[PDB]
């Protein structure tokens, strides 16, 4: 068993950037100095080489991205699951976006071996004015050994606030001993799930529609939620055309300008 | 006049004509014809089953017993955290209104009936709900009269499931007797499903469905859909 | 057998507005009605649906589904034939009768399409032998067979086919949907002692001549308009 | 005088020697009474049965036999109303068998029935024919004295008709009349009418075509015709009063009468 720890707090520096106020991290996380796509936008990589979880571990993430701040973390790590026995790993994410700020964020793809128990709880807290990029991605487990929702128990939730009240949940539960998660309303022949939330972003629905529809391996979807905001949620067979879709669709958000209103 | 019968009103209620819309609706099940992943008799059960077993089971089942077990208590926050809940998590739009609009509509032909009195804590439930389902508007109904959990959740299950049996034999199509060899293959299913619900708790309310959730937003996209959801 | 067909369910099923037998085709007299004017809104609605209940459909369907219940359960074949046998010799309106007997038969050949259900010796004996089975009549038999209680046989089949015809009158009149709520409220003190007097009555009232009844379904072959088949 | 009455009414017709359908024995006790057969047409006999009486009461009797011989082509007619008087916690009662034979037809209605308040009364009618055998048979049955606005006060009625032919039932009536029990007045019944014929046609030279044709040319009548199982016609028909039930009646038997 080991502890995981990753602090990232965020402020407009004197020279207008964002840049990193504090931070703090563990193996196997590790993060690089932010570098600026967009004159008006941060990126920072978030790397990690890691055996994978085993019982008893867990990981604790918080994120705090202070006001005006507009910043993009990318990895390109998966999170492997191994066998937890009578135990569990598990996944906290504490994440607070302020005024005026920008996330684009999303903890590494999920991939549960067999008799995997993975906990997952994160929770998203933003102001009325903050736009978040959130995503999940999740595996049936190793696909190229064949190895498909065999893992025991998988257990994610996530809330998001919006000046202290609820407006988004999701309570994945994934245990194959209780359905057959291959039926066709779970995931239907497919093996890699992706759930993505657009909150406050500027772009319409048909755009979103349009990447979807575009993409090549994907059968997802975009819709409203009762907040006003999207909801993206797709299937595919690879990881690959879910990343790429996820790229576009980031990259949609992405393309506004500070010299226009 | 005076004398209302549960046994009877149960049927009222579940009945096929019930004037709430739900034959307009296909909560999903259009996109999956469309797309010919149900295509027959028995394509259609296993969709029935996948359905009944994820989306129905932790949404509507589980929310219908939340509701009914809180108005036993007369614990109207509670019913209303459940029911914004739901609101919040069912992302699929036209899922959402369509069940929406049938809690609505459930509660306003229920109104409608003046010599009906729901008694005390039903018409406070009716007055502060903000966002009633059909299932939770039902569970504090069946409650609210004294009905059983089980008898009120066996009406229900079936009523909904005769309706999805319908639209299938309607759009696929199937001839009427595949219908009813469907509606007999899954009654053993009814019962796990009924004795499932008991044994889940709110930890459970709302267990995401994938490739459902995908095909009810699809839905949307539809060029030509006879349904409304 | 019949491990895994659930009594609670079956009785829904076979009630159900769209269990396919064809129910929604027949008015059974109710449209001559609505032509000439006897029934033209919630009240008067409501005064035939209990003129026809207390009437035709109790002396009749009720009295005789239970006749066929109770011979079923001692094995009484005979009996029932006898009791079909009445029925139609004194049904004299030809499209009502013609009407039960559809029913009856496709009430029959429903249960018989479905290969997974076994309603057990004595009803496959009753639906091998039967001449003319009514809705009612073979209802009667299949309910016995599968030891569902009279009173609940007699309640699913009572609304049900009251359902049908109160939505008769909200397409045919026409009437609101809630104003057929309202009815099918209305109606439930009369339901249950419609259930009271059939547990009272004996053979000697089966089929009890209903007059103008009769004559509006008699009268419904001559109709140069109909949507319906009686 | 000492208690109840039993009247009796036996009748055999037979073809005599010169082709005539004619008395070949017969019995009565007041109040009926037989008379001498006379003929309109050349293959129709008319026995007209008449009775005065003030009414039946607890406990009297009625019984009648009928029995109509081969080729016998016979119509009794009558004039009289049945008065049921109040029966208190008894009942009156009228029993008839009527057979009728090889190729013979009967023309034959009793007496239109009129029950007081609280009159308690029990018909049985049972009908053998031949499958040659032709029959006109019709019941008419009155809401009570409607003079004196006695609408439905009586006790019950009860009158039943089984029609066999061959030995083997074509036809059942079962009326039971409880104004007790129901609102006998109401859109099912009677449906304010006062004035109730039931008509049976067996293998009569007519078509449902023409019966419907004399009850749609009949004025104070809501009546209707339609086949029995048995492919035979039944009449039913409500009116104000027994005139026009009887007119539609005369129509309809004169239609059959018509035949070669």
């Amino acid at each position: 068993a080991q502890e995981s720890k990753l602090r990232l707090k965020t402020k407009i520096g004197a020279d207008g950037r964002c840049v990193i106020e504090d931070n703090f991290f563990t193996p196997p996380f590790k993060l690089m100095a932010p570098f600026y796509p967009k004159d008006d936008l941060a990126e920072i990589m978030l790397l990690a080489v890691s055996p994978g979880m085993m019982r008893g571990d867990a990981q604790d993430v918080q994120l705090n991205i202070g006001p005006n701040c507009k910043l993009r973390i990318t990895s390109q790590s998966f999170e492997k699951i191994h066998n937890t026995e009578d135990g569990f790993a598990s996944r906290d994410m504490h994440i607070v976006v302020g005024e005026n700020a920008f996330l684009d964020f999303a903890p590494f793809p999920l991939i549960p071996f067999e008799n995997a128990h993975f906990k997952g709880n994160t929770t998203i807290s933003l102001r009325s004015s903050s736009q978040l990029l959130y995503s999940e991605i999740i595996v049936a487990g190793r696909v190229a050994r064949n190895e498909l929702f065999k893992f025991n128990r998988l257990h994610t939730k996530i809330s998001i606030l919006q000046d202290e009240k609820p407006i988004y949940y999701d309570n994945t539960i994934l245990d194959p001993k209780t359905t057959d998660l291959n039926n066709m309303c779970m995931f239907d022949g497919y093996t890699h799930y992706l759930n993505l939330v657009l909150v406050n972003c500027p772009i319409e629905l048909s755009g979103v529609r349009e990447c979807i529809e575009e993409s090549e391996g994907v059968d997802g979807a975009v819709s409203e939620t009762a907040s006003s905001h999207l909801c993206v949620k797709a299937l595919a067979k690879g990881s690959e055309p879910l990343l790429h879709l996820r790229e576009k669709i980031a990259r949609l958000v992405t393309q506004t300008t500070t010299q226009k209103v | 006049n005076a004398h209302v019968d549960n046994e009877f009103l149960i049927l009222q209620v579940n009945d096929a004509v019930f004037p709430i819309g739900s034959y307009t609706h296909s909560f999903g099940l259009e996109t999956y014809i469309q797309q010919k992943k149900v295509t027959n008799k028995e394509s259609a059960l296993e969709y029935l089953k996948a359905n009944l077993s994820s989306q129905f089971l932790y949404t509507e089942m589980l929310s219908l017993k939340l509701t009914y077990e809180s108005a036993l208590q007369q614990d109207l926050k509670k019913i209303l955290g459940v029911e914004e809940v739901i609101m919040l998590s069912t992302s699929p739009m036209e899922l959402r209104l369509a069940n929406q609009k049938l809690g609505n509509r459930f509660i306003k032909t229920l109104q409608a009936m003046n010599e009906l009195d729901m008694g005390e804590f039903f018409n406070a439930y009716a007055q502060k709900t903000k966002d009633p389902t059909h299932a939770t508007s039902y569970g504090v109904f069946a409650a609210s009269l004294g009905i059983e959990l089980k008898k009120a959740l066996r009406h229900y299950l079936y009523a909904q499931t005769s309706n999805m049996v319908i639209n299938c034999v309607k759009s696929v199509p199937l001839s009427q007797n595949d219908g009813q060899k469907i509606l007999l293959s899954l009654q053993s299913p009814f019962n796990q499903l009924i004795e499932k619900t008991l044994e889940l708790d709110e930890s459970h309310l709302c267990t995401a469905s994938v490739q459902n959730d995908i095909k009810a937003m699809q839905h949307e996209s539809l060029y030509s859909r006879l349904y409304m959801s």
